[PDB]
């Protein structure tokens, strides 16, 4: 489906890339000193990579399981997601309102 | 684009640097290790905690919407039952970005923001 | 339906509640209005209403129409049009359709809007609250309700103001007529309940006047019954009696604002003129095809998702404001002409007149060039509504809240703005005269003439000659002094007789309280002479040849009996602290001498005198002897004692000013209230407009381009370690700079206990 190919692209850019910020600073500029902090070089363990422009998920890549909260209020719910980091299951909620 | 790398991989390669201060403060002339024997038993300590629960909302919270808020507050009361270990709020807790406001008038945007 | 009073969305998409007037009544209606969108793509699809089309986009497109509720459904669900598949973005698709609606429907117009196409005498109620105190007031009751000495300073109180304003009272009278009783105070649950008694006694036919600027609106309208039609609005019981009474000339002016500009009377907000002119302006783009730029949701302009993205040009837009501000300092013996400027952004705008990527569309341009025609036209013949409106027009091309705001329309403006100054220093100069100083309000002018009486004739003839070129048609030009004589080196560091002498000087502040007035002393002096000479070079016939001899003897006898006072009593603490050097906002340097102190300020203020360089720096020489330092020791060179902190282009609404202020070498005075009107600039306003300019700063220093150390060449790639001429890289925003603003902005914060900036800069380092 288009909803998990365009997320699947995402992470797999973002962890073969292996930094949270592959633009140019002319397009997201980076304090020059902190740009260390964007870099993921030692892949983590886990990802809250949030964005309100797609849709949620729980992908796992390279043994990193990265997560999308998407957006609080969306198609009338609150939206919520639970990691449990005891066993890395990550069980999405919702509120209809 | 580049092939990513696995955790372990990279920590094994790179010399299994504390990167992080999990285990220690480094210093110009000691960079501090992951050692391996505390690693295994904080990963043995994270197994048995199975009631440890983080939980994340979703993104552009607008504090300023009573739709928002309300949302919240039934969402909260359920968490009040059984509290997490961790709660991520997160993303532009204001409808309209906060600004240097225009005019005197209405309350200030950073007064707002406050409120 | 045929008028409107009001228009609201209702809780469905797409759907519009409407109160609306015909037959005398008002009738409460409801409306359905499709969602109006545009598309662009660089390839063609069509699955499908979607409409082919053509308009000129902001710096493949297809119109778009559907009812909001299937727009929403399919577009937040569905594999659909609006999801992916080659889109450049939607453009209009953030306009709420209550916003829509007052664009096409307006004032003079469920019901379908497919077939809706384009005397007031009626009650009023009343609901402002001050925080606690709620008051509660009707056209229709003859008793008022003002909740938490009361009662018989209100009556009296209530007399004497009605006495005041009868004539304003009777002739609005017939909008709202007087005198009734009082009362006073989970107390909040009378506001929704006296709220239905409102409505119980008044289904329709009544028109409910919310608040005033102690505003907690959205709060209000929670207490309030949301069913009413709302005008929104935003011992001291005079002021609450002073707005009872004040209550119809609101009604007239919010009547001839609607009935001027088709807006309905509960839509239009009093508190921004800016609203007005953006749905104004909406209109007459629309008609002739822009896509409009319209933003709801945030200030930046909806040019679709694009405008999300940090990009340097934009940030360069939005960062950038100075005027290249002239100062010419001297001595002027020449009569001096200190022109005011007034409508000068206006006067750019009509008279102004892809390849270039930061200037705004110039089809809208051209719109808003005939449409500020238009609106002046009105105001000279007398329209109090357009009149105002080319006045507000200033706020609006700044404010980032205006509906129709553009970073590149306030630039394009702004840059044409500075080349309208440059071009009318251009034009006075050319008409013989020469420019001590100018910027975006004033304008001080060497005449090449000698005598005040003389020349009240021939300034006007020069005024005149400058407004007859049709480049500054529209200009405020207005002379605000003349100066017989005129010493000069910024707009805070002056002195000159007027027609009589005036002085005033940020360098008197740094010296020491002893010295103060003897700095005063000395320049009265220095006036005096200069003054004498040339009266007497001109009862004779640069005139200022010879000035220094009529006082630098006793100049220094003064300052060497000084001297031996400093060294009895700077440490003797009966005396030091008028010895004792003033901490202040740019407080530049430490200094460990205060006599010489005031020595180098007297000698730079007369080292101005281009004419008479020699006999000044020769008896500077002969001072700085009493202190044994050499006559170009770098202890006695003059470095100017303060650090400008200029906010660029603060906004005085009460009168819509548009001045760079700046925290240091203005008084303070100026800095808490407007230069022209003297109404004070709010605390919270003010440090908000501090924060902006240090955070701007902070990214221009973070943003900018690196430039090479010996050729000056810009770094365009991004990964070399040095330019190919061997030169190191090094930055156009050198780091000193900035950590020198930084320095600058904790002692501004720190002077006038800035808590919101002081705790942004806390917030830096920690
Ligand atoms: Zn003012
Ligand atoms: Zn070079």
């Amino acid at each position: 489906p288009q909803k998990v190919q365009e997320t699947r692209k995402l992470v797999k850019t973002i962890l073969d890339q292996g930094h949270l910020s592959p633009f140019l600073d002319s397009l997201r500029p980076i304090s020059w000193d902190l740009d260390h902090t964007l870099t993921l070089c030692p892949i983590p363990s886990t990802m809250v990579l949030c964005d309100t422009t797609s849709a949620q998920f729980d992908l796992t890549y390279n043994g990193c399981k990265v997560i999308n909260p998407g957006s609080f209020i969306h198609n009338r719910r609150a939206r919520y997601m639970e990691y449990v980091p005891s066993s890395k299951k990550t069980i999405q909620e919702e509120i209809y309102i | 684009l580049p092939p990513g790398e696995r955790r372990e991989i990279t920590l094994e390669t790179i010399g299994n640097l504390d990167l992080l201060g999990i285990h220690g403060i480094s210093n110009n002339n000691f960079i501090a290790r992951l050692d391996k024997d505390l690693k295994i038993r904080l990963h043995l300590l994270e197994k048995e905690l199975t009631d440890h629960k983080f939980v994340i909302l979703g993104a552009n919270l607008f504090l300023d919407d009573l739709k928002i808020m309300t949302a919240l507050s039934k969402i909260l009361q359920k968490l009040n039952d059984d509290p997490p270990t961790l709660l991520i709020w997160q993303g532009s807790f204001t409808s309209v970005p906060v600004f240097a406001s225009m005019s005197s008038r209405n309350i200030s945007s950073s007064t707002q923001f406050k409120n | 339906t045929w008028e409107v009073l009001q228009y609201k969305d209702s809780g469905e998409p797409g759907v519009l509640e409407v109160f609306v007037t015909i037959n005398g009544k008002v009738q409460n209606i409801t409306f359905h209005i499709p969602k109006t969108i545009y598309m662009k793509f660089k390839s063609q699809t069509m699955p499908l209403l979607i409409e082919k089309s053509s308009a000129s986009l902001p710096n493949q497109l297809f119109k778009i129409t559907l009812p909001e509720s299937v727009f929403l459904e399919e577009k937040e669900n569905c594999t659909s049009i609006f999801n992916d598949e080659n889109v450049l973005g939607v453009f209009e698709g953030t306009i709420t359709p209550h916003q829509r609606a007052i664009m096409d429907l307006g004032a003079s117009v469920g019901f379908e809007m497919k077939d809706l196409s384009m005397g007031f005498s009626m009650d009023i109620g009343y609901l402002l609250h001050f925080p606690e105190f709620f008051s509660l007031f009707k056209s229709w009751g003859d008793t008022i309700t003002i909740l938490v000495i009361n009662a018989s300073s209100l009556g009296q109180i209530y007399k004497q103001m009605f006495e005041k304003k009868k004539g304003k009272i009777e002739t609005y009278s017939y909008l709202v007529d007087i005198n009734f009783e009082f009362v006073y105070f989970k107390l909040y649950r009378r506001l929704s309940q006296e709220t239905t008694k409102l409505k119980e006694e008044r289904g329709l036919q009544f028109l409910l006047l919310l608040q005033s600027p102690f505003i907690t609106k959205l709060l209000g309208t929670i207490r309030l019954l949301n069913q009413m039609p709302i005008v929104k609005l935003s011992t001291l019981l005079k002021k609450l009696v002073n707005h009872v009474l004040s209550s119809g000339s609101w009604i007239s002016h919010l009547i001839k604002l609607s009935q001027y500009s088709n807006i309905p009377i509960c839509n239009l907000r009093l508190d921004s003129m800016d609203y007005i002119i953006d749905v104004l302006y909406a209109r007459k783009l629309k008609k002739e095809n822009i896509v409009l730029w319209w933003n709801e949701k945030a200030p930046l302009p909806d040019h679709g998702g694009i405008q999300n993205d940090f990009d340097l040009n934009t940030s360069w837009i939005m960062n950038d404001s100075e005027f290249p501000k002239i100062n010419n300092s001297g001595v002027y013996d020449n009569v001096v002409l200190d022109v005011g400027v007034d409508n000068l952004t206006v006067n750019t705008i009509l008279t102004s007149a892809e390849f270039v990527h930061d200037a705004f569309s110039n089809d809208a341009l051209n719109v808003l060039r005939g449409m500020l025609k238009e609106w002046w036209d009105e105001a000279l013949k007398e329209n109090s509504t357009a009149d105002l409106l080319v006045n507000s027009l200033a706020s609006w091309v700044q404010n980032p809240n205006a509906k129709l705001f553009d970073g590149l329309l306030r630039y394009h403006v702004h840059n044409l703005t500075k080349k309208a100054l440059l071009q009318l220093v251009n034009e006075f100069s050319a008409l013989g005269s020469t420019i001590v100083y100018a910027d975006r309000n004033q304008i001080l002018i060497k005449t090449n003439k000698y005598s005040p009486e003389n020349c009240y004739a021939y300034s006007q003839y020069m005024m005149k000659a400058v407004r007859t070129n049709p480049m500054f048609s529209y200009l405020d030009l207005n002379i605000k002094r003349y100066w017989d004589l005129l010493i000069w080196m910024d707009k805070f560091n002056f002195s000159g007789l007027a027609c009589t002498a005036v002085s005033q000087w940020q360098l008197k502040k740094f010296l020491s309280p002893i010295y103060q007035p003897e700095f005063e002393d000395w320049m009265m002096i220095i006036l005096d002479s200069m003054l004498k000479t040339k009266q007497s070079y001109l009862k004779l016939n640069n005139s200022l040849n010879g000035f220094s001899h009529l006082f630098s003897k006793p100049l220094m006898k003064r300052v060497k009996k000084l001297f031996k006072n400093q060294q009895e009593f700077i440490l003797d603490p009966q005396y030091e602290a008028d010895y004792v050097i003033p901490v202040l906002p740019g407080s530049h340097l430490n200094v460990k001498n205060p006599l010489l102190e005031l020595v180098k300020s007297l000698c730079h203020v007369m080292l101005l005198s281009k004419s008479t360089i020699l006999e000044i720096r020769t008896l500077r020489k002969e001072l700085l002897k009493i202190f044994e330092l050499r006559e170009f020791a770098k202890v006695a060179e003059f470095k100017d004692p303060s650090l400008s902190l200029v906010v660029p282009d603060f906004l005085c609404e009460y009168c819509f000013f548009i001045s760079d202020i700046d925290f240091c070498k203005a008084a303070p005075e100026s800095i808490f209230s407007c230069v022209r009107c003297h109404k004070a600039f709010n605390q919270v306003l003010l440090q908000e407009h501090l924060i902006q300019k240090l955070r701007s700063d902070i990214e221009s220093y973070l943003i900018q381009d690196l430039r090479c150390s010996r050729c000056h060449k810009v770094k365009r790639d991004y990964m070399s370690a040095h330019c190919p001429c061997a030169g190191a890289w090094e930055g156009t925003l050198p780091r000193e700079s900035i950590v020198q603003k930084l320095n600058v902005f904790k002692q501004v914060a720190k002077y006038y206990g800035f808590d919101i900036l002081l705790s942004c800069i806390a917030d830096l380092t920690i």
